[PDB]
């Protein structure tokens, strides 16, 4: 059977403003099958209370999922999304950039 | 709403 | 405008770990409004939109029962297809079902849909005539004749031409406050040099709904594809969507490039230039 690697976007719901409340988003899409592990990170530590949308899939049957938690950005806090999937040989690193 | 009640087995 | 109701079903067998995971989501346009998860403790269809929350208990009792029926149908079919494909009972497998109906601005029926997949591949599909099927392999021919013999298309067309569009009219009416919106994209442009001789332009469009949108980068008015980068349309998480398109330009040549943003909520297309 077929398997598809996950596509990953790390981004904030609203424009990043230091000290202003926002939501950190990790949009995982284009992957197959559904079993996948997605973690949000702050300076390399697992963020708790991360939630996710209900599972759904695209026209080509590949799934898409949004993992999100509320946060407050600062000048030095570093963020990333950690995703493991059977199609991945190891965890795939996608660093959060304010202008991407 | 969802399907007209009954579903046909594959 | 035109609207669509779409349901997306996913049942994944998990051998040695219990019954398959069953996931159902209900959409109107790009607005989810009902869900079911076989692993959630509620064992109910749960509201995910404000205008669906007013639905009476009889609704939720019926929708939970019928979606449970679709959960048992999926579990049976997983083994039936395992026999059709002669696969080990130890492996995890996936069945994906999508169906729904479309209406025009007058609320009159336009199209009906039904597509079933196995392990992420097309299995059987209801044809446009809502009277015949299309098989992808010899296994689907087994189901095709079964459904031809069992007259499955008679039941689907009745719902798709009836209860599907009838309730799509009700959801769009009771949810007219949110579903008839056209949120135009809020756009801007960013510039990052890569080296002394090249730079990156990234055209943005945020907060737009629905998600259908077109971002076009042109050089001297001619559409550019090389040295472009287009990412998936992504939801912001509040009921709006985000997208961006990039292009690498030589330093000093940013002025020759234009980004063209087309959207349903925009009266006229926008043209963004690096100012």
């Amino acid at each position: 059977m077929i398997q598809r690697t996950p596509k990953i976007q790390v981004y904030s719901r609203h424009p990043a403003e230091n000290g202003k409340s926002n939501f950190l988003n990790c949009y995982v899409s284009g992957f197959h099958p559904s079993d996948i592990e997605v973690d949000l990170l702050k300076n390399g530590e697992r963020i708790e209370k991360v939630e996710h949308s209900d599972l759904s899939f695209s026209k080509d049957w590949s799934f898409y999922l949004l993992y999100y938690t509320e946060f407050t950005p600062t000048e030095k806090d570093e963020y990333a999304c950690r995703v493991n999937h059977v199609t991945l040989s190891q965890p795939k690193i996608v660093k959060w950039d304010r202008d991407m | 709403v969802v399907v007209g009640a009954r579903g046909v087995g594959k | 405008g035109s609207h669509s109701m779409r349901y997306f079903y996913t049942s994944v067998s998990r051998p040695g770990r219990g019954e398959p995971r069953f996931i159902a989501v209900g959409y109107v346009d790009d607005t989810q409004f009902v869900r079911f998860d076989s692993d959630a403790a509620s064992q109910r269809m749960e509201p995910r939109a404000p205008w669906i929350e007013q639905e009476g208990p009889e609704y939720w009792d019926q929708e939970t029962r019928n979606v449970k029926a679709q959960s048992q149908t999926d579990r049976v079919d997983l083994g039936t297809l395992r026999g059709y494909y002669n696969q080990s009972e130890d492996g995890s497998h996936t069945i994906q079902i999508m169906y729904g109906c479309d209406v025009g601005p007058d609320g009159r029926f336009l199209r009906g849909y039904r597509q079933d997949a196995y392990d992420g591949k097309d299995y059987i599909a209801l044809n446009e005539d809502l009277r015949s099927w299309t098989a992808a392999d010899m296994a689907a021919q087994i189901t095709k004749r079964k459904w031809e013999a069992a007259h499955a298309a008679e039941q689907q067309r009745a719902y798709l031409e009836g209860r599907c569009v009838e309730w799509l009219r009700r959801y769009l009416e009771n949810g007219k406050e949110t579903l008839q919106r056209t949120d135009p994209p809020k756009t801007h442009m960013t510039h990052h040099p890569i080296s002394d001789h090249e730079a990156t332009l990234r055209c943005w469009a945020l907060g737009f709904y629905p998600a259908e949108i077109t971002l076009t980068w042109q050089r001297d008015g001619e559409d550019q594809t090389q040295d472009t980068e287009l990412v998936e349309t992504r939801p912001a998480g509040d009921g709006t969507f985000q997208k961006w398109a990039a292009v690498v330009v030589p330093s000093g040549e940013e002025q020759r490039y234009t980004c063209h943003v087309q959207h349903e909520g925009l009266p006229k297309p926008l043209t963004l230039r690096w100012e």
